[PDB]
């Protein structure tokens, strides 16, 4: 793995368009990005996929899974935070 | 939140 | 990240590194406040692992980083390891992070937020650059 922190811009895809690559493995709590010449890879898991919204960086996805070879032409799969934020809120409130 | 003190350069 | 570029040091202040007791980086994570880190459930974090904040160059000895201990691991009960669905785990720090210019929180979206296909976003990390 690299010593210094890396970054990469990449486009979000629709789950329909993403299913063309992954078929039924693409679930509702997942969001795809990439297939643009860059790819998240082993060691990146758990990290952020952030999008700027109204001037602030917001957590849209969590690095989750993808191509076993980290192919830069296949979409990477991230946990869709929008589908999990209510659980995050409940957990923080109770603990 | 979401506004770094050191701006990212993309 | 394959085909990425080196970040401006300190420009992604919420990015943390999950390292085992051996000092080996195995996953990334994001600070959502001074006491909680969000990461992936498949990372398999235990309380013996450490959260490292404020780090840029993992090979450097002169960075003022914060090595934070983990009090608890909250694996989303809906996580399905067979399908990798609902892949999220929250980490409660036993020692709160000290926010500074290089350590701060990322925002969480509202459950109804819309992020359109074609939108360019950013992903960061210390994963493999070549596979
Ligand atoms: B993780 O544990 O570092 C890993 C990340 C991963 C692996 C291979 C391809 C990827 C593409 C896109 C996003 C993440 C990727 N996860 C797993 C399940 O090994």
């Amino acid at each position: 793995t690299p010593d210094r922190l890396q970054q990469a811009s990449l486009p979000l895809l629709s789950n329909t368009n993403c299913k063309k690559y992954w078929g039924t493995k693409i679930k509702d709590a997942m969001i795809c990005a990439g297939a643009s010449g860059v790819s998240s890879c082993m060691g990146d898991s758990g990290g952020p996929l952030v999008c700027k919204k109204n001037g602030a960086w917001t957590l849209v996805g969590i690095v989750s899974w993808g191509s076993s070879t980290c192919s830069t032409s296949t979409p990477g799969v991230y946990a869709r935070v929008t589908a999990l934020v209510n659980w995050v809120q409940q957990t923080l409130a109770a603990n | 939140c979401g506004v770094p003190a050191i701006q990212p350069v993309l | 990240i394959v085909n990425g570029e080196e970040a401006v040091p300190g420009s992604w202040p919420w990015q943390v590194s999950l390292q085992d007791k051996t000092g080996f980086h195995f996953c990334g994570g994001s600070l959502i406040n001074e006491n909680w880190v969000v990461t992936a459930a498949h990372c398999g974090v235990t309380t013996s692992d450490v959260v490292v904040a404020g780090e840029f160059d993992q090979g450097s000895s002169s960075e003022k980083i914060q090595k934070l201990k983990i009090a608890k691991v909250f694996k989303n009960s809906k996580y399905n390891s067979l399908t990798i669905n609902n892949d999220i785990t929250l980490l409660k720090l036993s020692t709160a992070a000290s926010f500074s210019q290089t350590v701060s929180a990322v925002c969480l979206p509202s459950a109804s937020d819309d992020f359109a296909a074609g939108t360019t976003c950013v992903t960061t990390g210390w994963g493999l650059t070549r596979y």
